[PDB]
RNA sequence: GAAUCAUCGAAUCUUUGAACGCACAUUGCGCCCGCCGGUAUUCCGGCGGGCAUGCCUGUUCGAGCGUCAUUU
RNA sequence: UUGACCUCGGAUCAGGUAGGAGGACCCGCUGAACUUAAGCAUAUCAAUAAGCGGAGGAAAAGAAACCAACAGGGAUUGCCCUAGUAACGGCGAGUGAAGCGGCAACAGCUCAAAUUUGAAAGCUGGCUUCGGCCCGCGUUGUAAUUUGGAGAGGAUGCUUU
């Protein structure tokens, strides 16, 4: 009958794969992701603090001279970029952890959940790449780090701190040293069946 | 750090996560041609110290070669032929370097970094512009290239002596008779 | 190089010279074709027209009962007195948008 | 599908509106204005999704209930009171004569039999009004603007003004004139 | 001797279909019919139908192959991909949610409903379109008959309040214009509404008003070619009443006062400055106009010419000459009612329109209020 | 969901795709003569293919690695004897 | 300002040939953009600009239940 | 419905690039036979001849995972000597270096491995009034610092542009 195309029918022959294949464990985690109402309330603090637009740097830069022409304290802004993250997290700067789901070389991350375990610092995994990126006003990102905020969300940084580390990393923590997939159709039982 | 821990998975590529992914990443070389093209290196760690930079100008390609005998052995090794085959496939480019990314029971799987001498940014990074110079035109079909280095010997020690200085110099320096005015 | 920085604020209060500087006549092309004008208003048109203008009812009645488009003449004369009983015509932006669609949209024959 | 979020939200603004309420009942209905009567142009936005009991009966006797209306109102003492009972609703002004002249020209409906037939025609309004010493639209408009007798009977004659949604163009005295040119 | 092919050579050669031109130029529907009003295309009639192709309706419209090449030739098609990329960006921006860099972008677009102007510059096509300021003000006809229904007309998603606004200011500085340079010279009111005639430069300019009413817009009508014309007649009242008062010597634009034209000044509120038959009627006369009688036009028809002195109502505009009707000074009064000061004389709009138009003073006592008024006659 | 039916229609394109288009014996005389024991025999099953998933996975990807996981071991003219008198039939 | 002069920084540079619109053993056959002359908006003939491949960067367009969301 | 991110493609889109030639010298692949051993098969011829790919005015090599046993030397390269020594060999034919020493020339460096994190500070393209405006690359990492006979960070006080 109809011919697909070979990237199309490669592309979903690899979700096909990555369903049927036996997970290590690692894979796994990254496959168990949250809930919305904490990636929602993630998101807005993050939003909260995002990092400045270039626009406005330069903006803010021409004050300056401008101002020069005719005071601060540390800007407090979320932390990007794969080794300035794990090395904040070795160093124990960090208060939370938010990994993309779906970073396409996978050892990129592989480690990382389990150096944030073993540090300490809170740790989650949300999906999208992308969505990482427009946080930060890039294309993608791999993580996102929050460090230290200012002090008017001193109460909310602690309160979604403490509701990530109970409510996901508890939940995912019971079940999160074993292998995935499993999920063999009904196609699949009838082959196994006869062969 | 990362790229300390990436060093680390690749030095135990034989466990469990890593044997999961090299089959996954095989079924889909496989799956794909013979030769084709990566934005994005699969092993970034290896591609960052062979040289591979985020830069425009910089590719990977990946090439899966037959492996095997050629009893008579062929002396050039699989990343040679590899490499070899990438400069004729886009001679444009200029062979920075190559790295093993994956084997199959029939195929050798691996990436090679090449370089744009024609685009400005690389023509400006001083640290790019020898490979810029023509001198390094097919480098791979030089023997150039660290496989290239490695088959000729160009090792330091009395282990090396025929080859040290160039194997086929060596042997007409040799075997030149050379006669002076006053003997 | 740089201009002194200026708030949005001013930037949004912040935020023409002749057509013909150089004119020469141009010979018109044989084959473009002007749109013919627009037929002068007629006497039949004017709001307060001579007794003669003037239709029978049982002519008018008939007029509203033919359907829109098959009659010769889009109106027919009525008379008023003043000018506040004159009333808006119906049709006004209708004949507009008929006669753009007939500049740009019907063929010109010489 | 509606969530938790939602509940509690729409809770909290139930709660805030009643004690806001609660708290104009108990205090005395003394707005800072003059003793005269003036005339206000109010158009209603979209504030909250559940209206109390009080501003749903205002609303009802404005004609305020779908999208975008307004009208004109003589500002009084009872007006006053109720306007402020439906203070996050309404958003309200002194009308310019060029803005009522503008929105009773472009957009002007006249309510006969529960029939809205727009004003088109001088001899419509004058078989719907008639004998109360209107003659035309103009009629209508200096009335409106110096405000008469007639001026009840005129705002229910007119039909409430359906203001087209603005883009992105409590109380103030002048800037109505800006809104209406923009939703206008 | 060499066989050559009927299909491929004639007519099919010199004229392209509708769908044929759309495929070429590679642009949607509704992009095409605005670069194809915007160069003035019309299709035309080819000589046999069936010749140019074979496989062809008389419901199906021709295009000119040659006109085709100008559309394909137009800069704007570069300006349409470049605006299409940047509607992209702008939807890129509010999608992420960058909202400052949103702002920018819709900076850059310069989007013509904050604007008011165009959103695309036509200078290089009105230019090509209209090689004589005479085919300009040929093409006024249209341009002001339709640019004052936008002035009459509200606003919409297509139209702007805005550039109705600016439609409304242009209408007024040619009516200034107009009055200053006594240019009218014809005009006749009908069901339909005032068509005025003005001749500026021995060329005729006809264009027709509709009376202050809630015009409906009940049926089918598409106000996006409709809007596309509003931009048309805009951008050339504007070109054209510049090159008109450089000539006359006036300085271009005319000051306005936003106050007073807020308050209702209209025609008061423009501020003219001389340098940066007509006149014998009504040389010397002071009227007054009545809250019922239409104060544009006769404020306009006044002022084209010469009447020195019009005051009205406080209710119909501000600026204006002395409300009150107990004063003296109004020689003559326009009323249309179903005082009665002995020295104002009390003439009707019948009464001005007919004078205006016979330039012979025709008798207030024939067109008194209170008769019934005699009827008139079209100019034309 | 499941994917039971994308799974469906890609095997039955690899069916229509498909209509349309000594090493044993060497391990058997190799345990047979005193050479190779059981433990060995384990330390020699240990392969790099060693916990390959098989019932659980897509038949066209199980075909695929069939091919192209099978190890070249030395093989013997014994064995080839011991081959072609077995497949030898009447 | 001569020269079968010297120098030489500026031009012209026919068909082929790595040979590049297709064919090549035809001064043959094609398609897009423009012009010219001869009854010429249609017919004919000629002329100018063009039309190889693989790859790199950028621009644009398209596809993909691969994938993210979007009730405040 | 919409908009991303990723991947895969088309365009007679814009800017470039690869052929071929030459091949005396150079860098690799591949690779004989005649002959000698008074026959001949290992060996020799020869890691040569032919064939294939790739540059320059030189190429290649090159700054020790070196030489050495020293009272140490100190990137690579070429000559003399080492030397017909060591070592290998149908121990026949034969094959056959290297350290050291005297010279010629002499020049050292760039990265990956770190967090700029109190601020991607970096770069491509087109648009220009050529001055500065955008777009894109990019955090899956571009600038500055650093490369193990080192270095970083503070303190410290001199000296250079």
């Amino acid at each position: 009958m109809v011919k697909w195309p070979e990237y199309i029918r490669l592309q979903r022959q690899k979700k096909i794969l990555r369903m049927r294949l036996k997970v290590p464990p690692a894979i796994a985690q990254f496959q168990y992701t949250l809930d919305k109402n904490l990636a929602a309330q993630a998101f807005k603090l993050l939003n909260k603090y995002r990092p400045e637009t270039k626009q406005e740097k330069k903006e803010r830069l021409l004050r300056e001279a401008t101002a020069i022409k005719e005071v601060s304290k540390k800007p407090y802004t979320v932390k990007y970029g794969l080794n300035h993250v794990v090395g904040l997290i070795e160093n124990k700067k960090a208060s939370l952890v938010l990994i993309a789901n779906d970073v396409d070389p996978i050892e990129l991350v592989v480690f990382l959940p389990a150096l944030c375990r073993k540090m300490g610092i809170p740790y989650a995994i949300i999906k999208g790449k992308a969505r990482l990126g427009t946080l930060v006003h890039k294309k993608t990102a791999a993580v996102v780090a929050i460090t230290e905020v200012r002090s008017e969300d001193k109460n909310e940084l602690a309160k979604l701190i403490s509701a990530v580390k109970e409510g996901y990393l508890e939940k995912v923590e019971d079940t999160r040293k074993r292998w995935g997939g499993g999920i063999m159709g009904f196609k699949a039982q009838k082959r196994e069946e006869k062969r | 750090g990362a790229l300390k821990y990436l060093e680390e998975l690749s030095k135990k590529k034989q466990s469990d996560v890593v044997r999961f992914l090299l089959r996954v990443r095989c079924w889909e070389y496989r799956q794909l041609n013979v030769i084709h093209r990566a934005s994005r290196p699969s092993r970034p760690d290896k591609a960052r110290r062979l040289g591979y930079k985020a830069k425009q100008g910089y590719v990977i390609y990946r090439v899966r070669v037959r492996r095997g005998g050629r009893q008579l052995k062929y002396q050039r090794s699989l990343r040679a032929t590899a490499e070899e085959r990438v400069g004729r496939r886009c001679s444009n480019l200029r062979v920075l370097n190559s790295y093993w990314v994956n084997q199959d029971s029939t195929y050798k799987y691996y990436e090679v970094i090449l370089v744009d001498p024609n685009h400005k940014a690389i023509r400006r990074d001083p640290r790019i512009n020898w490979i810029c110079n023509p001198v390094h035109k097919h480098r791979e079909c030089r023997g150039l290239t660290s496989t290239g280095k490695k088959s000729r010997g160009l090792n330091k020690g009395h282990r090396f002596n025929k080859t040290r200085a160039g194997r086929r110099k060596t042997w007409k320096r040799h075997n030149t008779l050379s006669l002076w005015r006053y003997r | 190089r740089i201009l002194p920085y200026k708030p949005p604020e001013e930037r949004e209060r912040e935020e023409f010279y002749d057509l013909w500087q150089n004119e020469e006549p141009q010979p018109p092309n044989p084959m473009h074709i002007p749109a013919p004008k627009l037929p002068p208003p007629g006497y039949d048109l004017s709001y307060n027209p001579p007794p003669e203008y003037l239709p029978t009812k049982e002519e008018r009645e008939e007029w509203e009962k033919m359907d829109p488009e098959d009659r010769e003449k889009d109106y027919l004369p009525t008379k008023y007195d003043s000018l506040r009983k004159v009333p808006a015509w119906g049709n006004f932006v209708k004949e507009r948008f008929e006669r753009c669609m007939d500049l740009y949209l019907a063929p010109r024959v010489r | 599908f509606k969530r938790a979020e939602k509940y509690v939200k729409e809770y909290r603004e139930q709660e805030r509106e009643k004690i806001r309420l609660a708290r104009i009942a108990k205090q005395q209905g003394s707005f800072h204005i003059p003793a005269e009567a003036k005339l206000v142009f109010v158009i209603r936005i979209k504030g909250i999704n559940k209206i109390p009991p009080k501003p749903r009966k205002i609303l009802q006797l404005l004609r305020l209930r779908q999208i975008n209306n307004g009208v004109f109102v003589k500002v009084t003492k009872a007006t006053a009171e109720m306007i402020k009972i439906v203070e996050p609703w309404v958003a309200y002004g002194y009308p310019n004569l060029k803005s009522v002249r503008e929105l009773i020209y472009k957009r002007g409906y006249g309510k006969v039999n529960g029939q809205r037939i727009p004003l088109t025609d001088n001899a419509i309004i004058e078989e719907n009004l008639g004998k109360y010493g209107i003659i035309c639209i103009e009629d209508l408009i200096h009335e409106i603007f110096t405000v008469g007798p007639n001026f009840k009977q005129a705002a229910n004659f007119l039909w409430p003004f359906k203001l087209s949604n603005p883009n992105g163009g409590g109380n103030r005295e002048e800037h109505i004139n800006a809104l209406i040119r923009a939703m206008n | 001797g060499k066989a050559k092919k009927k299909g491929k050579s004639g007519a099919a050669r010199n004229y392209m279909t509708r769908t044929q031109a759309v495929k070429k130029l590679q642009l949607s529907l509704p992009d095409f019919r605005k670069l194809c009003i915007w160069k003035g295309i019309y299709p035309r009639e080819p000589r046999d139908r069936r010749k140019v192709n074979k496989s062809a309706t008389a419901s199906t419209t021709f295009y000119y192959t040659k006109d085709i090449q100008y559309l394909l030739h137009e800069p704007l098609l570069q300006k349409f991909r470049e605006q299409k990329a940047l509607e992209k960006k702008i939807s890129r921006a509010l999608g992420r949610g960058d909202v400052s860099n949103a702002a920018r972008l819709e900076r850059n677009a310069n989007l013509p409903e904050k604007t008011g102007k165009p959103r695309y510059t036509l200078n290089h096509i009105i230019r090509e379109r209209y090689p004589t300021f005479q085919d300009a003000l040929r093409d006024l006809d249209d341009c002001l008959s339709m640019l004052f229904l936008f002035a009459n007309l509200p606003s919409t998603t297509a139209v702007p309040a805005k550039m109705i606004a600016r439609c409304e200011r242009l209408c007024h500085e040619f009516q200034h214009y107009l009055i200053v340079t006594h240019s009218l010279r014809k005009s006749f009111l009908s069901i339909k509404g005032i068509y005025y005639q003005a001749n500026i430069q021995g060329e005729d300019i006809l264009w027709l008003v509709p009376y202050k009413f809630n015009q409906r817009i009940v049926g089918d009508v598409d106000f996006r070619i409709m809007g596309t014309f509003v931009e048309f007649y805009m951008t050339l009242l504007g070109f054209v009443n510049y090159r008109l008062y450089t000539s006359i010597g006036l300085k271009y634009p005319p000051k306005f006062d936003q106050v007073k034209d807020d308050q209702g000044a209209e025609l008061a509120a423009f501020s003219l400055e001389g340098l940066n038959d007509p006149s014998q009627l009504f040389a010397n006369f002071t009227f007054f106009l009545s809250r019922e009688t239409p104060r544009q036009p006769l404020e306009f028809i006044l002022r084209a010419f010469g009447c020195k002195r019009i005051g009205w109502d406080a209710v119909l505009g501000e600026g204006a000459f002395t409300t009150d009707e107990s004063d003296p000074r109004i020689t003559h009064q326009i009323i249309d009612r179903p005082g009665r000061y002995p020295g104002r004389i009390y003439v009707q709009p019948q009464w001005v329109w007919d004078s205006i138009n016979d330039e012979e003073l025709k008798p207030p006592e024939l067109y008194a209020p209170g008769a019934q008024l005699p009827p008139h006659l079209s100019p034309f | 969901e499941d994917g039971d039916q994308l799974e469906r229609e890609l095997d039955a394109m690899y069916e229509h795709y498909k209509e349309r288009k000594a090493e044993a014996m060497t391990l058997a005389h190799q345990l047979a003569t005193g050479e190779k024991t059981k433990a060995d025999l384990i330390d020699e099953g240990y392969n790099k293919y060693a916990f390959k998933q098989k019932e659980g996975l897509p038949d066209w990807f199980l075909e695929d690695e069939a091919k192209h996981d099978k190890p070249i071991k030395p093989i013997t003219k014994e064995a080839a004897q011991a081959i072609k008198e077995k497949l030898r039939a009447l």
